[PDB]
DNA sequence: ATCAATATCCACCTGCAGATACTACCAAAAGTGTATTTGGAAACTGCTCCATCAAAAGGCATGTTCAGCTGGATTCCAGCTGAACATGCCTTTTGATGGAGCAGTTTCCAAATACACTTTTGGTAGTATCTGCAGGTGGATATTGAT
DNA sequence: ATCAATATCCACCTGCAGATACTACCAAAAGTGTATTTGGAAACTGCTCCATCAAAAGGCATGTTCAGCTGGAATCCAGCTGAACATGCCTTTTGATGGAGCAGTTTCCAAATACACTTTTGGTAGTATCTGCAGGTGGATATTGAT
């Protein structure tokens, strides 16, 4: 099969996320809508993370790269350093 | 030789807090009382969280605090929840919460 | 007749199940594939610490769960119990993530 | 190699004060470490702005105190100020 | 025989008028008294630079206008044209002002 | 001498003033309960900014709240304001 | 005869002042010589960008003098400036004319 | 007694204004906005540069820290043009003396 | 009401991953003590601007009446979405295996700081004269609403 | 459609607040030159951990069927809320004045930094024993949904 990577984020997985979010009933158009939102989130965080990686002249994205990226995006994350 | 921490009655490292302030480029100078005051504040806030988290563990019939317990403690506490309103606790999950209109009958 | 729970009953059961637990809900490898793909568009030939990808998935899932909560409130506001694209869009707009 | 500093052994110490029979997983300890570092930065940063605003080159306990008041909600701030004053008073008398 | 514009016509006229202008919409002196009353309850014997009061009014009106914008979107989401307390409350919840 | 007692000045935020603000916000129709709701929301906002501003004032050991006190207070609450000495 | 660091860099914004503000601001122990030059150039550029668009808004409103209203129109009508200053309030700037379609009469 | 000096970017903002709109003026309130803007962006960039230096255990903020900070802070096209202006200004500055 | 199909709970048990307790090693960190330095509190006080007063007046708030049309309630039904189930695809696991590259060490020089000295300038203050546009008027054009 | 009531437009005007202009003045800022110090790039290397590979195994995604119940369309109507009006209060505007207290200047020492030297400690690495709880069990009973 030849599927896009974002399509690897499956309908049941998105369903599970919604359930933890307290959602009882889900429209069929939600799944594609969620994938688009998810991609934008990742693009924004990873772009910043890689920018930190590049500045440190590294080829490896570290957890601290990501943690720093998340903080300046206002999504501070505990548990992975810093 | 007696530590500034023991001198101040603290478990948290006064000397390290001072070194961290100096190297952090927060100001040209750091007063003597500043790292003592800050170390005490950090220790207190730590105690407050561990207390509530420990209680969360006991309420779940556990003796070892895990991320979930920290999340339960913080989100169930009005002031801690506010202080950490924009913070994500890894492997913390969420509070059990279902909107009333979604319940059957 | 064979056994069937009414529509909504199992949904509520799942809600209680996943609000009780803390495990990640997106499969690891597909998420990892997505991350590397996106990063390749910014900088080629990158490598990731394993903890880096995990940090990304913890953050991403926490974000979506939070978003679904707000989305749910928007649906209920319009006297529905079914979340729709316009619910997510309203939530993101008021959050200041868009428009 | 090198050494990586963290607050682990101090967090653990405090844990035994408040809950002598309670342990803490490594992942949970990592979260506590993130917490301490976060609040340190917030308080130090605000204290830094306070000094700058008032054209001072020194961060004293007075700057830490005002910073605490600005950052922490009601009761947390009250107790934090009390604990901070206590430790500075005690440190002085020694 | 007397002339009457339909309900909503003048309201629309007022929206266009005030979106075109930049002047403060709350009376100056009553706002100053509110500021002094609130401040006094926090600390007696305070004085205010006149620009301090004006800075507070600029910020307050900008906040409220922005809030009414989000509130309006919540009302419209529920297929209404009339903003209600629950619209404000939903807006502030999603904003994280009472989350 | 001292000034008359200040009280109930939230009502100085009148119904037409609130209507005007809503109009600039693009609002066409307004429920009767909106006005008391807005006053409560406004009071919370003002209290929070003023609390922080006065805290800056006290730390400087001044008895006069400055425009910068307010600007700094707004900044740390994410309501950055231009035009008053930023 | 002495040439300023601004002229040497081809800039209108003050390099010397920017360097001084960096050193006094407790941002780092040391400041490289290129840092205030680069920073001054960026600030000068962003200023030019806002003034260009603000001047256009003034012109659109038949004015020759830029006021805060024109600055607000310029920023909120430009997607990238709007994003950059999304959490900023312009005093006496007002808002963009914008009426939701459903509110219009049929 | 003399009132101490209050520095601002006014004369420099004014110079740039005349470059882009020769026959356009600016009010003192609008100039106040512009000064707040420059101060704001100054601090945002300097702040990000500071963190960046600290993250990498460097004691020096160079034009490289400023450039990365600009890329982190500014949106697409603004970042692109800012970087080129910054890079140009630096290479020109060094090519002198 | 009964009654059956599942879900959910509690008590108990056991393997093991991760927590612990131990010794030992060591560089970096923290303390101690002395000499030097300086930030900023204290005192004094110039002078900005804040609080307050008066007094006139009209912009705007208040309170009312009236009814247009909005929100809320009811009903209805087409069809979307949840539940259940049969496949089988691919994520997961784990365990070994190169080797990329992070990271530690040494070297050493362009570029930093430190300082003395000289020149330049942007800020303020003092007056003195333009000038863009707010706000007022009048009259032509446009919009709204009744018919 | 026509027509009338009213808002909207724009041209024109004038007063004036605020922008502009110029000279004087000066402390701080900024530049130039010289001496001294050093951060971090560069090259090299060890060892961490990242990528990949094979290889089952079954867990979980997917496609399908069927219908319960949800969303949305349509209809009705009570009464909320907007539009218009009368009335007159209190905000606005202008101007003056005392003096609180912000802010400028100079003095001076408690507390800062700066080293040198000594002692302690936290991070570490092996090494070995320990244990809290995940996950599996059976069986009681609670929940759900058909009658
Ligand atoms: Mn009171
Ligand atoms: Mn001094
Ligand atoms: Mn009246
Ligand atoms: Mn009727
Ligand atoms: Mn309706
Ligand atoms: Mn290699
Ligand atoms: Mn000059
Ligand atoms: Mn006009
Ligand atoms: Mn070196
Ligand atoms: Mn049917
Ligand atoms: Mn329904
Ligand atoms: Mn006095
Ligand atoms: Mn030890
Ligand atoms: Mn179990």
């Amino acid at each position: 099969v030849l599927r896009d990577n974002i399509q690897g984020i499956t309908k049941p997985a998105i369903r599970r996320l919604a359930r933890r979010g307290g959602v009882k009933r889900i429209s069929g158009l939600i799944y594609e809508e969620t994938r688009g939102v998810l991609k934008v989130f990742l693009e924004n965080v990873i772009r910043d993370a890689v920018t930190y990686t590049e500045h440190a002249k590294r080829k490896t994205v570290t957890a601290m790269d990501v943690v720093y990226a998340l903080k300046r995006q206002g999504r501070t994350l505990y548990g992975f350093g810093g | 030789a007696k530590t500034r921490s023991s001198r101040a009655g603290l478990q948290f490292p006064v000397g390290r807090v001072h070194r961290l302030l100096r190297k952090g480029n927060y100001s040209e100078r750091v007063g003597a009382g500043a790292p003592v005051y800050l170390a005490a504040v950090l220790e207190y806030l730590t105690a407050e969280i561990l207390e509530l988290a420990g209680n969360a563990a006991r309420d779940n019939k556990k003796t070892r605090i895990i991320p979930r317990h920290l999340q339960l403690a913080i989100r169930n506490d009005e002031e801690l929840n506010k202080l950490l309103g924009r913070v994500t606790i890894a492997q913390g999950g969420v509070l059990p919460n279902i909107q009333a209109v979604l319940l059957p009958k | 007749k064979p056994h069937r729970y009414r529509p909504g009953t199992v949904a509520l059961r799942e809600i209680r199940r996943y609000q009780k637990s803390t495990e990640l809900l997106i499969r690891k490898l597909p998420f990892q594939r997505l991350v590397r793909e996106i990063a390749q568009d910014f900088k080629t030939d990158l490598r990731f610490q394993s903890s880096a990808v995990m940090a990304l998935q913890e953050a991403c899932e926490a974000y979506l769960v939070g978003l679904f909560e707000d989305t749910n409130l928007c649906a209920i506001h319009a006297k529905r119990v079914t979340i729709m694209p316009k619910d997510i869009q309203l939530a993101r707009r008021i959050r200041g993530e868009r428009a | 190699r090198s050494r990586k500093e963290s607050y682990s052994i101090y967090v653990y110490k405090v844990l035994k004060q408040v809950h002598p029979d309670t342990g803490i997983s490594s992942k949970a300890m990592g979260i506590m470490n993130s917490f301490v570092n976060d609040i340190f930065e917030r308080i130090a940063g605000e204290a830094s702005r306070l000094a700058h605003y008032n054209k001072r080159s020194t961060i004293t306990s007075r700057e830490i105190q005002t910073a605490v008041r600005l950052l922490l909600p009601g009761e947390l701030a009250k107790h934090a100020v009390s604990e901070g004053t206590k430790a500075v008073t005690k440190y002085t008398s020694a």
